[PDB]
């Protein structure tokens, strides 16, 4: 037979027939390389510490997306609020804002 | 001097601590629990073994009738069968074809081997803890079997140690246990006088040599075969042997926390649970003033080797310029690293090597020596072995294995987004102020 068992840092022992019990402990070794490209880092910190990377990576991605969307929203609102006072002039003369910031 | 420390109850792993005073040299205290025992108080409820059905020789009355002698023995039964015609090697026993009677009588006794092959049913409660500690304080080393109740001190060289009480009241044995063949089983055996046929405790004795015996084996008497002298009976098969067929593994194979179950006395050893609180009362004689002890100066720590393995997978070399030779109680106040040595020899000038175990990929701790506080940093690498045969000496912090590239990426994602938000807020405020001031 071939039997696989999961050994963690807490410990794990087996008794095979009349042999004395043998104890084994896991050890943080593999796989991947934390001092490398993002995919290797994610692989290393997913195989080790599972469910603490999937949660953390998702939280970070959500925060980044919300921040980017909010920044874009504020930038567009600022552009509208700085252009419409100059934009809806009947002759539409807009030199000052375009010269000081190039909003358009 | 009084100290109150707490050490994990992990057998075979040394634990080092340092004691500091305002004007006294630091002193190292090393405790090594070689064996931690847990001995519940047990009461012998009863003893069960294989039974033996004993039959009295049939009472054959020819051309007559008999009566049932009243019952006085364990599971004892008597019955009179009429119309029997027994035979022997000589020939027919009775001369009447009918109206002959045979009294059959059976009972239950302990087997002849109950003195050796028996199982003892115990009630287990009130666990007590003892610890075999190698204790080294002030270069004074002893071995003591200290009780882990908070009431009893142990004294040596004016030093008092009060251990316990244990942090956790957990025990592997439950209320009712069964000892058989040097193994302990968590079995809910029936109470004395409540045994059932074909199950454990179907016959019960208060003691292996006791004169009492409760028997309940569903013994019944069948009619003897025609022309035969014997006592037929029908019983539920032995409950002890059936229990031995379906014991399930003992406690030494099914106990949590790696406990090792032993008998005589019934105890659990080396349970990796809880923590022992130690209270120290140290006389001032062992303490030495700062002037007497060597004072360290011009010390630098270099991590010439580090692997974050379970064992001491790191070596730190410290360059020192000490006032005089002596002993330093080398210690790391933080939990970053665990030091193999609680004390190090010190010379006038040179380099000292210290073996440490860390779980940090990028360690940086404040190594304390006789008086100095060196700041020691470096890098560690994953070890060769996927699996080892010893528990981890160090402790795992939440941010232990997090590298530095992960910090850079996390700060860029969490910290760059905040920068973008700040930029957007500043731009919005500037635009609003500009338009508001340009209305008038
Ligand atoms: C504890 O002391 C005993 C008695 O000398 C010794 O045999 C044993 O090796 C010591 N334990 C350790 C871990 O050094």
């Amino acid at each position: 037979a071939v039997r696989n068992f999961t050994v963690t840092e807490k410990g794990w022992e087996f008794v095979w027939g009349n042999h004395p019990p043998k104890r084994f402990w896991a050890q943080e070794t593999a796989p991947g390389n934390p001092h490398g490209l993002p995919h290797e880092v994610i692989t290393h910190y997913y195989h080790r510490y599972p469910m603490s990377t999937i949660l953390g990576l998702s939280i970070c991605a959500a925060i980044a997306t919300v921040s980017v969307a909010a920044s874009t929203w504020l930038f567009c609102r600022s552009r509208v609020a700085c252009l419409t006072p100059y934009r809806l002039t009947p002759n539409a003369r807009i030199p000052f804002c375009l010269a000081v910031l190039c909003c358009a | 001097y009084e100290h109150a420390t707490t050490m994990p109850s992990q057998a075979g792993i040394s634990y080092n601590t340092i004691v500091n005073r305002a004007g006294y040299a630091p002193l190292p205290i090393s405790i090594t629990p070689t064996k931690i025992k847990l001995i519940p108080t047990v009461n012998l409820e009863y003893v069960t073994c294989h039974y033996k059905t004993g039959m009295d020789s049939p009472a054959i009355k020819c051309c007559g009738s008999q009566e049932c002698t009243p019952t006085y023995r364990p599971d004892e039964q008597c019955k009179v069968f009429t119309g029997v015609y027994p035979f022997m090697w000589g020939g027919a026993y009775c001369f009447c074809d009918t109206e002959n009677t045979q009294v059959s009588k059976a009972y239950v006794m302990k087997s002849d081997d109950c003195l050796a092959d028996h199982a003892e049913a115990y009630k287990a409660h009130t666990a007590s803890v003892q610890a075999f500690l190698n204790i080294t304080v002030g270069e004074h080393s002893i071995v003591t079997t200290v009780y882990v109740n908070g009431e009893t001190p142990v004294n040596f060289n004016g030093v008092k140690i009060t251990a316990g009480p244990l942090s956790t009241a957990w025990t592997p044995f439950d209320r009712k246990i069964v000892q058989y063949a040097g193994e302990i089983y968590n079995y809910d055996f029936p109470e004395y006088g409540a045994g059932q046929p074909g199950a454990f405790g179907d016959i019960q004795s208060r003691t292996v040599s006791s004169s009492d015996l409760y028997a309940n084996t569903n013994l019944v008497l069948q009619r003897p075969k025609a022309g035969a002298i014997h006592v037929p009976y029908t019983q539920a098969p032995s409950g002890f042997e059936q229990w031995k067929k379906d014991k399930a593994p003992s406690l030494k194979f099914t106990a949590p926390f790696g406990c090792e179950i032993y008998t005589n006395p019934i105890r659990a050893e080396n349970c990796a649970v809880g923590s022992i609180p130690l209270a120290f009362d140290i006389p001032d004689a062992l303490f030495t003033r700062v002037s007497e002890t060597p004072t360290l100066s011009a010390a630098e720590c270099t991590l010439n080797e580090c692997v974050y393995s379970s064992d001491f997978g790191g070596i730190a070399t410290v360059k020192y310029s000490a006032s005089k030779s002596g002993k330093c109680a080398v210690h790391v106040p933080s939990g970053t690293a665990t030091l193999k040595e609680a004390a190090v020899e010190l010379t006038e000038q040179g380099s000292a090597t210290i073996h440490f175990s860390t779980a940090n990929i990028h360690p940086e701790f404040r190594l304390q020596i006789c008086t100095s506080y060196v700041t020691c940093k470096g890098d560690c690498h994953p070890p060769k072995d996927h699996i080892v045969t010893h528990p981890q000496y160090h402790a795992q912090t939440f941010t232990a294995a997090v590298s530095k590239t992960a910090w850079t990426w996390l700060t860029s994602l969490l910290g760059g987004s905040a920068v973008i938000i700040i930029i957007g807020l500043v731009l919005a405020t500037i635009v609003a102020m500009y338009v508001l001031t340009n209305q008038k």
